C-alpha cells in the first residue's frame, strides 16, 4: 500500500552547516536523500522518499557570523610548524534537532523494520553531524489522502521543507519572494579524468557546481498535500518533490 | 592601456576562471571557465599570484576593469577585435585539481556519479553586490582567503569586506507546546 | 619498492562525544536539575597591556557573555554521551594497499590501554576543564549497556588503577578493537557553591557586540562537542621528555602553548607510520599513538 | 642572554568573587528578606554643561534604572561569595622557564600581608562601595570552615590590625601560599533608612531607549563580581609617593582619575618581572606587589 518509517526528535550536535558558498544553515534535501541511500544501501530497504522537518536549530556564531572551527595540524611536511596555530579555512558548524519520516518498501512486520532502522541510525551522522539522540521509530501507513493526512500529522512538531520553484532568480526571488534559497542538484562542469585521488577506482567522476532552489519551511499539518513536502532524488540529477512545486 | 594590462596580465600566472575550489580552501588552485555562463553580465574571477597587477589612471586593475561596464563580454565576443578576443580567451584555460575538494556519491539513473562540488564566481561577486544593493540583510557575512586576501583571488583581494550568503537558517518549534 | 602514502588518506574519527549541556541542582537534590542560562554583562578595565605603558590611563568598556550558578545552587551537572565506534582502519579516502598493510602491521596494538585512558579521561572528569578549578568534589555516573557506575575525586594526570574504569574499558576496547559501537552516558556533578561562575565552551567569532561569547543552545550554557573530544583524547604519555598527557596529534601539537612535542625528532606520526607500513618495527607505546591517531580521525595529506 | 617572557604568558585570577544581591531587610529582622528589584523611572532635567550657556534655557528627557529600599525596610542587604584559589604560581599558558624562575624569584613573598588586605578589603566593607555612604552603622558577616566572624566599626582606608581579619587571613594565606582553595560567605547589613536610594553596578548599552541601566540578575538589583573583586585587590600602597590604597593593576591604573602611578618610571609589573627573571633584586612590597599581580591575573606577553 504506501508504509512510513518516522524517526522524531534527531538531537544532532556538529553539522557542516555549509550547503554551498553562498547558503549557511539548514543542511539542504540532497543531504537528506544522501541519508536515506545510505540506509537502503546499508540495510537493504527501499527507500522512495524522505521529509524532513525541524525542530530545533542553531549556527554557532553570532546574528550575522558564524563560528570558526579551530583547525589541527595534519598535513605532512609542516612539522617545521605544528608549534603555531594552524591556518585556517572556513567551516560553519551548527546544533539542531530534527523529525524524519521515510517512505519505504516493506512487506514484513513492523518489529524488524524498526530495529534495522535504529540499527542503521546509530552508525550514521547528519550532514557530519554527530547523532546525539533520537526517539524510538515507528511505522504508519496510508491507503488513501486521509491516511496519508494522519501520517503527516504524525510528525508533529515540525517545520517540513516545500519546493517553491523559481520564478526569475535565487537573489531576485530571495529579494521579491522572501523565501530561501536551498542547493536541490549539482550541474556537472567536466568529467574528472583519473579516479588516483578519489573515493572510487571506477565510479564516473565530475567537476560539479550546485543548482538550487526556492523552499519555504511550513508545519507538516498546514502542509495539505504530503506530497509536495517527501524529497527523492530524481530528473537530471537534481531531486525534487513526490507532490512538485508547493501552491496545495 | 587596455592590451596593456590584458599583457601584463598573461605575463604573470594569469588565470580567468568562473568556477574555482579555492572559495574553499585557500590551498586548491582549481578554476574552471565554463564558457556557457559567459553573458553580457557574467562576473567573473581572476588569479595572479599575490594578486598583482598594474593599475590605470583610476587606479583599478585589470579584474576591477573587466567587471566594470560588460568589457569582459564586450572583449570576449569579439567587439574590441581579434587581438583582445584571443589574449582573453587564451586565459581562461581549466586546471583540474581535487585535493581537499569534497566528493560526494549522487544516484544518476539507478546509478552514482562521484561529485567534486566548486564554487561560483559570479554567484558571490554579483550576488553580494546585489544583495547589497537591494538592502537583503538575512545573510552571514563571510571573508575568503583570511589575513593574506591578496595570495587567493583578485576577487577575494578586492572585496575584502567579505561575500554575503544566505542565513538558511530554518524557524524553530517554541518551547511552549 | 618502499610503499609511499596516498596523497590523502583518511579515518573518521571514533570517539563521538555530543555537546555537555550545563544544568545547576543543589548536591543531595539532583532530581530538580535547571539550566544554566548565558547572560551578557558590561565590564570596564584598564590598558594593562605588556607592551605600551603611554596609554595605560585610558580605559576600555567592553561587553562580554557570561555563566554563573544560580544563588540557590551549589552544584553544577554536566551532561553528554560518548559513542565509541569499531572498525579503527577502514580508511574512508585513502587507498587500499597501504592503508591494509598498516591495519595487518598494527592488529596487535594495546587496546586495553588506551580504552582504559579514553574512559579514565571521561570517569575523572577532564572534559570539565576549567570547572573542576575550585570543586569541593566531583561525581561521575556513567551508564553504559544497562549498568550504571560512580566515580568520586580522581587524580586526573595519572592513569591510577580502578575497577571500573577498566570494567568500562572492557567493552570499549572490545569495540575498537573489532566493529559495533557502545555509548556511555555521562553525568558530572560538581560542588562548587552557590553562585559560582561556569565555564562554558567559548566561541570563535567575528562579533563586533561581543568581547567574548560563550556557546548556547537557546540561550542554556554548553560545551562544544570538539572540546570534549580533544579532553578525551588526551592520553599521550610517550613523546620524548614526556611529563603530562597530551592530545593525539600527529604532530604531537599544543598550539595552545606554542610547542609541538613530536616535531623533527623521528616520532612523529607520519616517520611512523611509514616505518610500519615499510617493514620497520614498532614500540606498544607507539602501535597505541599511531592507532590513537587513527582513532582520532583526520585527512592526512601529501605524498604522490 | 634576557630571559624574554613567552608571548602567551598569562594567569588565571585567584580570588573569584560571586555576583552580589541585593536584598532589603530590618536592621533587627534579617530573617525576613526581600528582594531589591530594578526600577525604570522618567527623569527631566536642565542642560548644565561647563561648555555652552545657549543650550541652558532647553531641557532633556531621559528614562532611568533605579534602585531603592521599600519603605518598610531599612537595611541594605548586600550578599556574596568569594573563592580564594592557591597555586598562584603555576601559569595558566605561558612555557616553563620564564615562569618557574619567577616563581623561584618570588617564594619569599610576605603572604601574610597579601591575605590580610584581601580579607581586610573584604570585611570593612571597601566592596560596597557607594553603599557605605549614609550608614547608621554597618555590619559584616563572614562564614568560613563552620566559623562565623561579625565586623563592625573598621576604618577602609587604614588597615588596622584586627585579630578577626588576621585569624581568617591566615587561612586565606594558607590557601593562596600553598594550594587548595576557601571560600568566605559573606553578607553585609547596611542601616541606611527606609526608601533608600541603593547602588547596584551599572551597565552600558550602545543606543537603548534607557540612558541610565542597572545591572539586575531575574530583575534583581546586583554588582558585578568583578566590582567586588576590584575593592578586594586595593591594597597596592608601595607605588612611588603613594597616598592611599590602589587597585593592583600592571601600570597602577586608576581610569576614573585618568592616571596611572606606576606608569613610565620603572615601577610597572614588567620591568619587576623581567628584572626578577634576569637576576636583579626586588623589594620587599615590590615582591608583593608582584604576586599580587600574578593573583590579578592576565596575559604578561608580548
Amino acid at each position: 500500500m504506501r508504509k512510513f518509517i518516522i524517526v522524531k526528535n534527531v538531537k544532532v550536535d556538529g553539522i557542516n552547516a555549509k550547503s554551498s558558498d553562498i547558503t549557511v544553515g539548514m543542511p539542504p534535501a540532497t543531504t537528506f536523500c544522501g541519508l536515506g541511500e545510505t540506509m537502503s544501501i546499508k540495510t537493504g530497504i527501499v527507500v522512495k522518499a524522505v521529509s524532513y522537518g525541524s525542530v530545533k536549530f542553531e549556527v554557532r556564531g553570532s546574528r550575522f557570523n558564524t563560528s570558526v572551527t579551530k583547525f589541527a595540524w595534519q598535513d605532512r611536511g609542516n612539522g617545521g610548524k605544528a608549534n603555531n596555530n594552524s591556518p585556517i579555512q572556513p567551516k560553519p558548524l551548527a546544533d539542531g534537532v530534527f523529525t524524519l519520516c521515510f517512505e519505504v518498501e516493506w512487506e514484513d512486520c513492523a518489529e524488524v523494520l524498526v530495529d534495522k532502522v535504529t540499527n542503521f541510525i546509530n552508525t550514521a551522522r547528519i550532514a557530519g553531524g554527530t547523532i546525539a539522540s533520537f526517539n524510538k521509530p515507528f511505522v504508519k501507513v496510508a491507503k488513501d489522502a486521509e491516511e496519508l493526512a494522519s501520517v503527516k500529522n504524525a510528525m508533529m512538531p515540525c517545520y517540513v521543507v516545500v519546493d517553491c520553484g523559481v520564478e526569475v532568480n535565487i537573489f531576485e526571488d530571495a529579494v521579491n519572494r522572501k523565501l530561501q534559497p536551498m542547493v536541490n542538484g549539482y550541474k556537472k562542469l567536466e568529467k574528472i579524468v583519473d579516479n588516483k585521488h578519489m573515493r572510487d577506482k571506477f565510479t564516473p567522476a565530475y567537476l560539479a557546481t550546485p543548482t538550487y532552489t526556492m523552499i519555504g519551511y511550513k508545519m507538516v499539518s498546514n502542509v495539505d498535500n504530503f506530497d509536495q513536502a517527501l524529497w527523492q532524488y530524481g530528473e537530471n540529477t537534481k531531486v525534487k518533490t513526490i507532490g512538485g512545486i508547493y501552491n496545495d | 592601456m587596455i592590451k596593456e594590462m590584458i599583457e601584463d596580465f598573461i605575463s604573470k600566472g594569469g588565470l580567468i576562471f568562473t568556477h574555482s575550489g579555492r572559495y574553499t580552501n585557500t590551498n586548491n588552485s582549481c578554476f574552471i571557465f565554463n564558457k556557457n555562463d559567459i553573458g553580457v553580465d557574467t562576473k567573473v574571477d581572476m588569479y595572479t599570484p599575490k594578486s598583482a597587477g598594474i593599475k590605470n589612471e583610476e587606479g583599478e586593475n585589470l579584474w576591477q576593469v573587466l567587471n566594470k561596464a560588460n568589457m569582459f563580454y564586450r572583449i570576449y565576443s569579439g567587439e574590441l577585435g581579434e587581438e583582445l578576443q584571443y589574449l582573453l580567451k587564451s586565459c581562461c584555460t581549466a586546471k583540474e585539481d581535487v585535493t581537499t575538494l569534497p566528493q560526494i556519491y549522487f544516484k544518476n539513473g539507478e546509478g552514482y556519479d562521484i561529485l567534486v562540488p566548486i564554487g561560483n564566481a559570479h554567484n558571490l561577486i554579483s550576488g553580494t553586490e546585489y544583495l547589497w544593493e537591494h538592502k537583503y540583510y538575512n545573510t552571514f557575512t563571510q571573508k575568503l582567503g583570511g589575513s593574506n586576501p591578496q595570495n587567493c583571488t583578485h576577487a577575494c583581494n578586492k572585496m575584502r569586506g567579505g561575500f554575503k550568503q544566505f542565513n538558511c537558517t530554518p524557524p524553530q518549534v517554541e518551547d511552549n507546546y | 619498492t618502499k610503499l609511499k602514502a596516498p596523497a590523502v588518506l583518511a579515518y573518521s574519527r571514533k570517539i563521538n562525544p555530543t555537546n555537555a549541556l550545563m544544568f545547576a541542582v543543589n548536591w543531595s537534590d539532583r532530581d530538580n536539575t535547571t539550566a544554566v542560562m548565558v547572560g551578557t554583562k558590561t565590564v570596564a578595565g584598564t590598558q594593562s597591556v605588556r607592551g605600551n605603558p603611554n596609554d595605560a590611563d585610558k580605559g576600555n568598556i567592553q561587553t562580554v557573555n557570561f555563566a554563573n550558578l544560580p544563588h540557590n545552587k551549589n552544584t553544577l551537572l554536566v551532561k553528554y554521551n560518548v559513542k565509541f565506534v569499531g572498525d579503527v582502519f577502514k580508511a574512508e579516502l585513502g587507498g587500499g594497499e597501504y592503508s591494509n598493510t598498516l591495519q595487518t602491521a598494527l592488529e596487535n596494538t594495546d587496546f586495553g590501554t588506551l580504552a582504559y585512558r579514553y574512559v579514565y579521561n571521561i570517569a575523572a572528569g577532564r572534559t570539565l576543564w576549567r570547572n573542576r578549578v575550585g570543586a569541593e568534589s566531583i561525581e561521575t555516573v556513567i551508564t553504559v549497556n544497562d549498568q550504571t557506575f560512580t566515580f568520586s575525586d580522581l587524580l586526573v594526570n595519572e592513569f591510577d588503577e580502578d575497577v571500573d574504569v577498566a570494567e568500562i574499558a572492557d567493552m570499549v576496547a572490545g569495540v575498537l578493537s573489532g566493529e559495533g559501537f557502545v555509548t556511555l552516558k555521562v553525568e558530572h556533578y560538581m560542588l562548587l557553591g552557590e553562585g559560582s561562575e561556569v565555564f562554558p565552551s567559548q566561541e570563535f567569532v567575528e562579533n563586533s557586540k561581543l568581547s567574548k561569547q560563550l556557546f548556547d543552545l537557546n540561550g542554556q550554557a554548553a560545551m562544544h562537542d570538539q572540546k570534549i573530544g580533544n579532553a578525551i583524547r588526551t592520553i599521550d604519555t610517550w613523546y620524548e621528555d614526556a611529563t603530562t598527557p597530551i592530545a593525539v596529534e600527529p604532530y604531537g601539537s599544543v598550539v595552545r602553548n606554542g610547542v609541538a612535542y613530536r616535531a623533527g625528532n623521528k616520532t612523529d606520526l607520519f616517520t611512523l607510520m611509514d616505518g610500519a607500513v615499510n617493514g620497520k618495527s614498532l614500540t606498544e607505546e607507539d602501535q597505541m599513538f599511531v592507532t590513537a591517531n587513527l582513532i582520532r580521525g583526520g585527512v592526512f595529506g601529501g605524498g604522490k
